[PDB]
RNA sequence: UUGUUUUCACUUUCUCCCCGCACUAAUGUGGGGAAAACUGGCUUUAUUUCUUCAAUUAUUUUUUUUGCUGAGGA
RNA sequence: UUGGAUAAGGUGCCUAAAUAUUCGCUCAUGAGAUCCCAUAAAAGGUGUUGGUUCAUAUGAACUAGCCCUGAAAAUGGAUGGCGCUAAAGCGGA
RNA sequence: CCUUCGAUGUCGGCUCUUCCUAUCAUUGGGACGCAGAAGUCUCAAAGUGUCGGAUUGUUCACCCGCUAAUAGGGAACGUGA
RNA sequence: UGCGAAGCUAAGUCUGUUGGAUAAUGGCUGAACGCCUCUUAAGCCAGAAACCAUGCUGAUUAAACAAUACUAUCUUUUUUGUUUGCUAAUGUAAAAGAGAAAUUAUAUAUGUACCGGUACAUAAAUAAUCCUAUCACCUUUUUCGUGAGCUGAGCUGUGAGCUAGGCAAUAGUUCUUUAACAACAAAAAAGAGCACAAACUGUAGACGACUUU
């Protein structure tokens, strides 16, 4: 028979299975859509655990009872230790999906970035990317042709730099980033004079647009239902225990279905948050960058007593609407809306 | 060039059967281009050839034949049964048989 | 039922016609003819320096015998409306808000505003190549034209049906766009 | 049935009789490649079809839909599902029967200049009165949510370009293979001349 | 509580004419009439291989290509 | 046991045999599809066709086949499945 | 009284999940004996939600309130290793 | 008693999208039936928390796949064969000419030339078609094309021929016509690094696994 009482199901269906995430970095499924109209221009960027902090502010929504009156608000400052730009890929579109048609790799690449492809840098021979940096130009001039010609979707092989960063890690996180814009010809110029440097972001990300942050949550092993799903709490007479579901299923189906709540992996999962404006610009070394001229004093993106459980910044800064999933130390993914 | 043919292809379906009944006596052959019981009754007495290939050798070659003959049409759409002097394996369902010219 | 149907048409002296695959490609005064029918089994006859069509079904069974009378009436209207303009009689209705019109954009994106009050934007369409727009005469009264039967008939048909109201009696809020009567060029 | 593989242009062809046709060979032993499946037709209005898929949709295993009855949305997939409904799948003669298909969208690269064969049992002009409605597989399936369908056809026009230019070739040297028959003719023996006229050469 | 007979109305056409005079689906048509009857049927003549001599039933005689079977041992 | 030929039932594929021939009917935004058998009614029907009846090529009233409404239940779902509409549906031959 | 008496754990509540629609609210509509409000009849629709308490073992019930609504049911009268 | 870094934690803070066809309704035309008439006639549009996408989560849910980076003595032709548990070695779901590239419309399309239109051709049992097969050998007279080496072009080889010549098959009546493809083994000729473990880490954790040095 029916329920005495409805309530919401615990959790969403929308997260299952809620198993370990297989990778540690965030990967991005989906980036913005491209138009005819719009003009060429960059995609998306990354960094580390930056801040999500709080900034004073003042409303001007027409009718609200703060308004003129002074607000406090919250938002994030984010980390770029600057990325470099090492690869291209050309994606084309077929009926079985989006493929890869090629991807050029820069006349000189980074050790950190080389570290990557090892799981024992310090007893290898450090052989990777010895004999593919010295093919001729004339490769690629006869392939980008190529990548023009048949390719719909481009991106760019960047890493990180943990060297710039207190990590312990050494290898660099890799990642594409695509780039966006109208018609195909106007790409073949744009696409061909950033293509070695490193990135610094006020090319594109200003102020008055929304962007998303991606990442992998915190670790906290098998945990129960009540912390996994949040279910009611047993009485305390319940005779072998009040910490978990009391009825798992009814008679028939004469199975357990998939959306009963069950002990498991809670945590380290795969997240994205929507919704979050950029509002301002700054840099890593200027001294007038997050301070106004209301306040005047002296002081940066620098932060006091050193960052617990991560160390010191030494990077640049801008400001983001938000706060971050995951730990101290861990990559996120920052995509524009 | 060489390698004559001079017999006609046919295809070995199942047997002789019914829904979920078979009897193994009569295997059904399609041969190349008939499609009418009254072109299918023009092969009757001629001799069948299933030529297959095994593993290994058994007289000195790796290819053995069993023999049949065609006995009668079966429907109107140009099939044919066939009696061999041993059941057809199943595993030969969709081979290649030889309706030799001959008588 | 029974095996030929068909009627004559008599071609409107003011137009000369060619068929091609159940495309009719005619030529009038104010431009050329052309439509997609092959929805229908229809077959032609036609003359030139005698003139007539004739658009003839085969074995056509009564269910189906309606889709030629549709055409034979439609394309001999089709010439005669695309030399004389057929104009319909459309009055912009009100009983409280004298209607406003933003009419931007040479006869294209029509506004209509001032029903109701509501004050928002609102603005319905119309087929290309055909005019819906104020007669000087009266400011109530829009004169539609056009040189098709359906071009002249859906810029009248799309409107009455676009600044519908909410929680109000029709038998005594007696609000619409209306359309009376049809005349010509 | 007496080839290595037939290639099979689905266009203009309703599903289910396509489909038995396709099983039959597979049954007896004849590859096939159908090729263009998002052309095939199906008889009834496009909403008929698709209030069917939608309650093919809403079928799943309550407990595990992950168990449940894959719906493969693409039109090729749809209709190498309706092959193997008419196949004994679950045999292992069936099985090899129902791996002896392959179905594909558009031409792929090994299909663009081998035969296109029809079945016209199956088609469309030949098994459907002109008055009764009738569907599309590609419109189905993008209703569906196949949302590759203007990439199959972007990729079908480029192939017609391809074609034909190359037919646009083919003709040319045709009439001249003709045109060097009518020289070879008449210097040709007249013996010989005699026999291939009156028996039509 | 019937047989019997009598009365008219029919059919071939690329016949033709007239009216609508092209209104035909056509190398014609909607209507009114004249034509012979090249249609046809009827009675004959010698022939049925120039060409039909069918179909059904009853009563008979064969024939093409072929599947399977060979008990017995007087 | 070996051949032949059939009964019931079928001949689009599953599945051996007709995408047979021939004549009609039907489009269903929950069509229909073999005795038992696996539900359906009262009530509404100017589509088809033969109708039947009466009124001066002219109107209705009935009548009956197919189709539709009436027709709502719980795990996801079953003309056996796929599917089928110039039927692979319904009624014959 | 068809199955089970060499045993299918027989009320209610708690907990938890799913399903149905004969829709309580929310969405978009048609009608009214519809000026507006507030309502009543009805259509497509099950995406979302349907509560806190006093008495009673109770289901049922009945009150006090909140709510937008406090709709009706199934799942071996769902759910006692 | 106290905070109680950080951890963990809510009772706090942060965040929680736009696109397609879509029911009733209203219409265009307009029959049936002179004319009216949303269609129990035919063809065309306006239009919802539902649907499918977008977005998000998995993807050993596809026993799925791609690009890239480095490496493994390695790779191409010929002959003979694959008739201590091992150290030569063979398997076919289908060779017998397994021959075949326009696209499209079905109440006609396709080409060519002009500016969807025009004109002219082609096509309408369309695979009921077309294409490919046997002329062995060697000798001689030579002809026309393609590659090695050589400087639009000379020579050799190759493929197809022309003239003329003389030269072979035989196993007793058939038991598959041993004829295909792919692989492998031996012998010849030619060319051609990483991961696990270990210690550390703790962004991870029941153990594996995972993140690191």
């Amino acid at each position: 028979s029916h329920r005495k009482f409805e309530r919401p199901r615990h959790g969403s269906l929308g997260f299952l299975p809620r198993k370990r995430c297989k990778r540690l970095r965030g990967k991005i499924r989906s980036f913005p859509k491209d138009d005819k109209e719009k003009p060429p221009h960059f995609t998306a960027f990354m960094g580390y655990k930056a801040g999500m902090t709080h900034i004073v502010r003042e409303v001007d929504k027409p009718g609200s009872k703060l308004h003129k009156k002074e607000i406090v608000e919250a938002c994030t400052i984010i980390e770029c230790a600057p990325m470099v730009v090492v690869g291209i890929v050309g994606y084309r579109e077929t009926p079985k999906g989006l493929r890869i048609l090629s991807t050029v790799w820069a006349n000189h690449v980074s050790d950190e970035f080389r570290r990557r492809y090892y799981k024992n840098w310090y007893k290898s021979e450090k052989k990777a990317f010895t004999k593919s940096l010295n093919v001729p130009e004339a490769t690629k001039n006869c392939l980008l042709k190529r990548i023009e010609k048949y390719c719909t979707v481009l991106r760019a092989i960047c890493h990180t730099q943990p060297s710039k960063t207190p990590l312990r890690m050494k290898k660099a996180h890799i990642m594409e980033v695509q780039i966006n814009g109208g018609s195909m010809k106007e790409k073949l110029e744009f696409v061909k004079e950033m293509l070695e440097k490193n990135l610094p972001v006020s090319t594109v990300f200003n102020p008055n647009e929304m962007i998303d942050v991606i990442s992998v949550t915190k670790g906290h092993g098998t945990k129960g239902v009540v912390s996994r799903y949040g279910v009611k709490r047993l009485p305390r007479k319940t005779h072998r225990g009040l910490r978990k579901v009391a009825c798992i299923g009814a008679w028939h189906p004469a199975r357990v279905q998939f959306q009963i709540p069950r002990h498991g992996q809670k945590g380290y999962f795969h997240r994205t948050e929507r919704n979050k404006k950029i509002y301002r610009i700054g840099l890593k070394t200027d001294k007038n960058s997050a301070s106004t001229d209301a306040d005047i004093t002296e002081k940066k993106i620098t932060p006091m007593g050193g960052f617990p459980h991560y160390g010191v910044v030494n990077e640049d800064f801008l400001l983001l609407k938000g706060c971050v999933a995951g730990t101290k130390k861990r990559p996120i993914t920052l995509r524009k809306n | 060039l060489q390698a004559v043919r001079l017999y006609e292809k046919g295809v070995i379906l199942g047997y002789k059967r019914s829904q979920r009944n078979q009897d193994p006596n009569f295997t059904l052959i399609s041969i190349k281009n008939v499609n009418t019981k009254k072109h299918a009754q023009f092969y009757v007495g001629k001799r069948v050839a299933y030529v297959y290939r095994t593993t290994k050798h058994h007289d000195g070659v790796k290819i053995k034949c069993i023999w049949g003959k065609v006995c009668r049409t079966h429907g109107n759409s140009g099939v044919i049964r066939a009696k061999f002097k041993t059941h057809i394996p199943p595993k030969a369902f969709g081979d290649r048989v030889r309706i030799l010219m001959y008588p | 039922k029974t095996i030929v149907s068909t009627q004559k048409v008599l071609i409107p002296e003011g137009v000369k016609v060619a068929i091609n695959a159940r495309k009719v490609t005619v030529s009038g005064k104010y431009g050329t003819l052309r439509r997609s029918f092959r929805h229908l089994p229809i077959d032609i006859r036609l003359n030139k320096l005698k003139k007539y069509i004739k658009v003839v079904m085969w074995f056509g069974v009564p269910d189906s015998l309606a889709c030629i009378r549709t055409v034979c009436t439609h394309l001999k209207n089709m010439f005669t409306g695309v030399t004389k303009k057929f104009l319909y009689k459309m009055r912009l209705v009100h009983a409280h808000f004298p209607i406003n019109s933003n009419i931007v954009d040479n006869n294209t994106r029509i506004e209509i505003r001032n029903y109701l009050g509501e004050k928002s934007v609102r603005f319905v369409k119309a087929l290309p190549g055909v005019v819906i727009e104020k007669s000087p005469n009266v400011k109530d009264e829009i004169y539609v034209s056009g040189a098709d039967i359906e071009n002249v008939s859906l810029t009248a048909a799309l409107i009455h049906q676009s600044v519908l109201c909410r929680n109000k009696d029709i038998r005594k809020f007696l609000d619409g766009i209306y359309v009376s009567e049809v005349t010509t060029v | 049935m007496y080839k290595k593989e037939y290639v099979i242009d689905c266009k203009g062809h309703l599903l289910g009789r396509l489909a038995s046709l396709i099983a039959k060979e597979l049954l007896n032993g004849q590859r096939i490649v159908a090729v263009r499946c998002e052309d095939i037709n199906i008889s009834g209005s496009l909403y008929r079809n698709k209030l069917k898929y939608q309650e093919f949709l809403r079928l799943r295993t309550n407990t595990n839909p992950k168990k449940g009855p894959l719906h493969l949305r693409e039109p090729s997939k749809i209709l190498w599902r309706c092959v193997r409904g008419m196949l004994p799948h679950k045999t292992y003669k069936g099985q090899l029967a129902l791996k002896k298909l392959k179905v594909c969208v558009g031409m792929p690269y090994p299909y663009d200049k081998k035969k296109k064969y029809v079945l016209p049992s199956a088609l469309r002009a030949f098994r459907l009165k002109k008055h009764r409605r009738y569907c599309r597989l590609g419109t189905l399936s993008s209703r569906v949510g196949w949302n590759y369908d203007t990439l199959v056809k972007k990729n079908e026009v480029l192939r017609k370009q391809v074609s034909k230019a190359y037919y646009k070739k083919k003709v040319n040297n045709l009439n001249e293979k003709k045109e060097i028959k009518t020289e070879a003719l008449n210097l040709i023996n007249p013996e010989q001349r005699q026999v291939l006229e009156n028996f039509g050469y």
